[PDB]
């Protein structure tokens, strides 16, 4: 249902050791589609699906010299950013931005972003109105004055309401085989004996698209937490991604405990239990 | 699509 | 300025089975700031050519890396992954184990 | 059904300033009933709770002492710690333990912890066996080398199994009015304008114990994550906690937004629209 | 060494009705180190007499503390908490709003 | 009730 298309940028300064180094990577939905590393031994924008591969050589080389210019405007930033904190030039410094476009459950422009970090912290974001600014600290507000002459939020909502929602449109079309057909999970229940009277039970989920998921667990179908762990998503490098949930259960209750797994490409929500 | 290259801070 | 030491998961693309191709994974994920050193271990030995993903960045703005390589797992080949970053003194290990 | 006791203790190292402050606080599940601060103006162990109040002078004069013995404890922790790293005389350095029990679905002791972490990472952790370790580096072996020479692990298991779930049982009879009871959430939705076309819906619990919720939100019964924000789970001050999530919604479809609420004190989940 | 930024939510124990006694809460919390500056303002000014729960940590080891006072909201009374971290250039101000 | 004063690190 619904859909975003997604930009994240980071820029890093190495004082002494060159200029900042650029990495720029867009997805659509959890589907990596470019990237563009000013560090590599030949810079360029380079796709990372195959519903790109078709857009052509003129497609291609106007995206890599949007990397190119932006990565020297990062640059700029940079050295900015290092002015209104009164920061030495010998310290690294790391710019994050991240922007795109959500189209909601009617496939309509649902939310944009522009929001960007120095340092790991918030330090000045684009407003789900796209038209005002939440800064984080009077550096952010100077950033903020700069912007606004330049009808910063106008020229955003302009991309993210047309540019954005356009071609997120256009790479779903092309690669809908693979972005708009969710892949259910595929799930088992391991057993661990941990001592002469208890023991874990692991809930698997392998193989699922796209990445968002919850598992948990029951017991006689109450929901068990206090004992419950759960490690992050993560991908398993073919596009798709894997997730499990542990408890630790006294020995011979296994068979009264229920793992409960919800997933957009489940028709419902499933049920499994450990098999012995 | 990428944004057509943003201000600097 | 911010400083988060990584998260590692070492793990199979597939359920490991002796003999059948695979994919060896070590994900990172978590960590500021984003210079971060990764290898694959076999037996204790440093897998020359890991390839990695692009960096990227989760909704919090911390950073993360998949670090990948092809391998058949056998009975008695060990995998880890070795990681370093500033917030780490020395290089974390973590063992492959074929259920986590 | 499940309960736990908790023990935080953190020591901070503070060099040319002092000795290390040590404070420790104890819980019984979210509860808290006890804490130690070494920087107090007279430190004590002080009941936090109504249901430690009758336990006595001897009671806490003997908590009291354990926690000067404590702090010193840690102190030495601190220094050791410092030469195993080679770190400096000047630098400050956190020591943080979490121990406790955990009793399981039928009020038995199902986990121990005993697990520490050194400036904000894991250092030494006894695994849920209570009688391996998990050490992080060279150091934390250094560590371990010594609790096993000590039969830390025996120690400690019989402490977990012993005193701790003892007592454990006895706080949560004493105020079982408080810890036994769980007190459903207090729900409401509120409704603001975003733009000329869009609006949030902010789906309230409030007054709820114990802490542990899921809210989230569908809309024609099909969930929506892409959109939706979740504030982290915060104490009200009185002994209740409060969470909200939010979602962006085209304006005129809010009527096909549900918001849906588990918790232990609702006999059944929770099923809430916004009510224009 | 662990840096990590404190999360800041200011809001009030009970729904905020003008003229109803209330407590404005504070809460502080994933942060690290643990020395940290929180301060609750009143139409910009410092309140005094604020109190602090007990420093506690969570499972990730991070810090989290509660700062409170009772209060009685009006029309037109601001109110705010003030924050300061080694992670923070300058004092964060986060505005109370009555429905957040 | 506390764990009776642990060993140092």
């Amino acid at each position: 249902c619904s859909h975003s298309m997604r930009y994240f940028y980071t820029a890093v300064s190495r004082p002494g050791r060159g200029e900042p180094r650029f990495i720029a990577v867009g997805y659509v939905d959890d589907t990596q589609f470019v990237r563009f590393d000013s560090d590599a031994a030949s810079p360029r924008g380079e796709p990372r699906a195959p519903w790109v591969e078709q857009e052509g050589p003129e497609y291609w080389d106007r995206e890599t010299q949007k990397y190119k210019r932006q990565a020297q405007a990062d640059r700029v930033s940079l050295r900015n950013l290092r002015g209104y904190y009164n920061q030495s030039e010998a310290g690294s410094h790391t710019l994050q931005r991240m922007y795109g476009c959500d189209l909601g459950p009617d496939g309509r422009l649902l939310r944009g972003y522009d929001q960007s970090a120095y340092d790991g912290k918030d330090y000045i974001a684009l407003n789900e109105d796209l038209r005002s600014w939440t800064a984080a600290d009077t550096a952010a507000q100077i950033t903020q004055r700069k912007w606004e002459a330049a009808r910063e939020a106008e020229q955003w909502r302009a991309y993210l309401e047309g540019t954005c929602v356009e071609w997120l449109r256009r790479y779903l079309e092309n690669g809908k085989e693979t972005l708009q057909r969710a892949e259910h999970p595929k799930t088992h229940v391991t057993h661990h004996p941990v001592s002469d009277h208890e023991a874990t039970l692991r809930c698997w989920a392998l193989g699922f698209y796209p990445a968002e998921i919850t598992l948990t667990w029951q017991r006689d179908g109450e929901d068990q937490t206090q004992d419950t762990e759960l490690v992050e998503t993560r991908p398993a490098g073919d596009g798709t991604f894997q997730k499990w949930a542990a408890v630790v259960v006294p020995s011979g209750e296994e068979q009264r405990y229920t793992c409960h797994v919800q997933h957009e490409g489940l028709p419902e929500p499933l049920t499994l239990r450990w098999e012995p | 699509k990428a944004y057509n290259v943003t201000q600097a801070f | 300025m911010i400083q988060r030491t990584p998260k590692i998961q070492v793990y199979s693309r597939h359920p490991a089975e002796n003999g059948k191709s695979n994919f060896l994974n070590c994900y990172v994920s978590g960590f500021h700031p984003s210079d971060i050193e990764v290898d694959l271990l076999k037996n204790g030995e440093r897998i020359e050519k890991v390839e990695h993903s692009d960096l990227s960045f989760s909704k919090d703005w911390s950073f993360y890396l998949l670090y990948y390589t092809e391998f058949t797992p056998t009975e008695k080949d060990e995998y880890a992954c070795r990681v370093n970053h500033v917030t780490l003194s020395q290089p974390k290990i973590v063992k492959w184990d074929r259920d986590m």
